């Protein structure tokens, strides 16, 4: 089962904020690159480099 | 009179018994201090002997004058003993003892100037690795050594003392780290150095804990694992992450799991053997 | 330092010191204490008296004098050691006599000082011995004189039971301490009073 590995960052956000990151993912310019996938409602596989952006954008956004 | 040797003897016995491993000696040594002491002491085991050595000079503070001179006489013996002996605990003991002899003003500046012990304090002072505890006794020794010289007219030691200058790099480090304790020790060295030789030398805050919390926000740096060949290899590789305590998440119906970066390598090794 | 201060130390010589088995050490400690006391202020003076079994005697009479004080004390005590009044041959000591001597000295020093300003004095007793009924009138006479004089009599009982001394401190408004651990003598002298 050690078939495949992928370095990624695991984000453990709440059931409220997660959907904003996804929203952030779409309807965005130079984006949609951001989320690898939604593993759980709470957790997402995302970014790497994008994490700095996702966090900052969330901050700036309401 | 006869009672005197007996009573104090019992505490000599107690210190002797739990002499080796820890730091039992300090309290008992003090009691021992009051009641050729140095010559006789020398035979006894080093640790504890040094402890007694340390506190006795401190304890001195007419007949007292006689005592100091007597101590001065065998300052060499302790000094010979100090070197040669030279853990952090031991190291603390050797400088603490040296420091104590220094304040007494019994030690000969010459002799001290050319001795390994002075090199050793700045050596530990230089190295980043030494702990805060070693640092404070090392620092104190230096301060006391300089304190001892109330002249510098005739004090070769106030040359080697200059070895403080070497410390600045160490202070730069220490500063880089948030080691306030170390820095304070440095300042004491500087201030003391200047002192000896000065003549010769020319609500509202509620938003501030919230602004601190704005600098912390979570995610983890991570490996994901997928496309696992059969369930036994998820469960082995998963249980071997869970005992390593670096599972961030798991879902057995996905056959998918997550490890933070610090145990990527123990997983990469277990994936290769079994 | 403005006020001249005389501290008289009465040392109980009794052979009880044998039980103490050391007198030599007690002297060394007392000397250290005196040196510190004299060093604290220019105006401090010290007088030392020995209350022996047979009689009271003056060991010594400023800090500059300390070297003199040390020699005078060592020599004086050695003379005292004599066999008579040996061990508990005589349980008591002549404290009344010692106190009388102390008050006389304090008075004389005071008169000279009277020419000048006021003097403050206190008496310290290092007590090894036991009190006796015969002693009551004489001791109390001296004690009461001190109280009237407003001279505190402090007492450090290394051992034995001198009730009169305990009473003496109470009347005098002085301090009385029965020392547990006699080897801690130096600490008591410095700390206690």
């Amino acid at each position: 089962m050690v078939n495949v590995l992928k370095g990624v960052l695991i984000e453990c956000d709440p059931a409220m904020k997660q959907f904003l990151l996804y929203l952030d993912e779409s309807n965005a310019l130079g984006k949609k690159f951001i989320i690898q996938d939604i593993d759980d409602t709470h957790v997402f596989v995302i970014a790497e480099l994008v994490n700095v952006l996702q966090e900052r954008v969330g901050e700036l956004m309401d | 009179p006869g009672v005197l040797d007996r009573l104090y003897g019992h505490p000599a016995t107690c210190l002797a018994v739990f002499r080796e491993l820890p730091s039992l000696a300090k309290n008992w040594v003090m009691r021992m201090l009051f009641l050729k002491k140095e010559f006789s002491k020398a035979q006894e085991e080093s640790t504890g002997l040094l402890s007694g050595l340390r506190i006795w000079h401190t304890q001195l503070l007419n007949l007292r004058i006689a005592l100091l001179g007597g101590g001065k006489a065998w300052s060499d013996d302790t000094s010979q003993l100090g070197p040669d002996k030279h853990v952090l605990h031991f190291m603390v003991g050797s400088p603490s003892a040296a420091v104590s002899q220094d304040l007494a003003q019994l030690l000969s500046q010459a002799g001290l100037m050319k001795s390994t012990e002075p090199g050793e304090p700045p050596c530990i002072t230089s190295a980043g690795f030494q702990f805060l505890l070693l640092d404070t006794p090392a620092q104190l020794w230096y301060f006391m050594l300089q304190y001892l010289q109330t002249a510098q007219s005739r004090g070769m030691d106030l040359v080697e003392i200059l070895s403080f200058l070497f410390q600045l790099s160490f202070s730069t480090l220490g500063k880089d780290y948030s080691v306030e304790g170390m820095s304070d020790s440095l300042l004491n060295f500087l201030q003391h150095l200047r002192e000896f030789g000065l003549v010769f030398q020319r609500t509202d805050q509620i938003r501030l804990w919230e602004l601190e919390r704005d600098r912390l926000r979570f995610t983890e740096g991570v490996l994901y694992n997928q496309f696992l060949s059969q369930v036994d290899f998820e469960l082995l590789l998963a249980h071997a992450r869970e005992l390593g305590v670096l599972v961030f998440e798991n879902s057995a119906k996905r056959l998918m799991v997550v490890t933070p970066a610090g145990h990527s390598d123990v997983k990469r090794f277990w994936k290769r053997q079994k | 330092e403005d006020e001249l201060n005389l501290l008289v130390i009465v040392v109980d010589a009794n052979p009880i010191w044998w039980g103490k088995q050391t007198l030599s050490k007690c002297i060394d400690a007392v000397m250290v204490l005196g040196n510190s006391h004299l060093f604290m202020n220019r105006s401090n003076k010290l007088a030392v008296i020995a209350s022996h079994i047979q009689e009271s005697r003056f060991l010594y009479p400023k800090y500059e004098l300390l070297t003199s004080a040390n020699e005078v004390i060592v020599e004086e005590i050695k003379d005292l050691m004599t066999k008579s009044d040996i061990k508990g041959q005589h349980t008591e000591t002549l404290l009344a006599g010692s106190l009388a001597k102390a008050l006389c000295y304090i008075h004389r020093m005071n008169k000279e000082v009277k020419d000048n300003q006021e003097m403050k004095s206190r008496i310290l007793v290092i007590k090894a011995a036991e009190d006796s009924a015969l002693q009551y009138m004489n001791f109390m006479n001296v004690i009461f004189a001190a109280q009237k004089q407003n001279i505190l009599i402090d007492a450090c009982v290394l051992d034995s039971d001198s009730g009169l001394l305990q009473q003496a401190c109470d009347i005098t408004g002085g301090l009385y301490l029965k020392v547990p651990q006699m080897p801690s003598l130096l600490q008591y002298l410095l700390w206690v009073f």
